[PDB]
């Protein structure tokens, strides 16, 4: 029983750090891909106001 | 979005620097002035071509 709570410690633990891995490579690009897209918002929205 | 107060308060005190110069010739209180120097001028001549 004791190794067979060590075997389920071991499937959790890795499941967490290929999760952790994965999504911060999910999470860098997804604020990148913001940024990217408020780099649009910023100069369009001035470029209204002077336009106002 | 700071950007948007920032230029908006902006246009705000560039309309009123242009109201403040021409308000002599375009704001009704200073031409509403000038109007009653004339028309008491003209309330005053009318009464001097009757009473000629």
């Amino acid at each position: 029983m004791v190794e067979m709570i060590e075997s389920q410690t071991l499937l959790l633990t890795y499941l967490t750090i290929k999760m952790q891995k994965n999504l911060f490579r999910l999470e860098e690009k997804a604020e990148r891909n913001l940024l990217l897209v408020n780099d649009q918002k910023d100069q369009l929205q001035e470029t209204i106001h002077m336009m106002k | 979005e700071i950007k948007a107060e920032i230029n908006q308060k902006s246009l705000e005190l560039e309309l009123l620097r242009l109201e403040k110069e021409t308000a002599d010739i375009t704001h009704p209180l200073y031409l509403g002035q000038k109007h009653q120097a004339l028309q008491a001028m003209n309330s005053h001549l009318e009464a001097v071509l009757r009473e000629k």
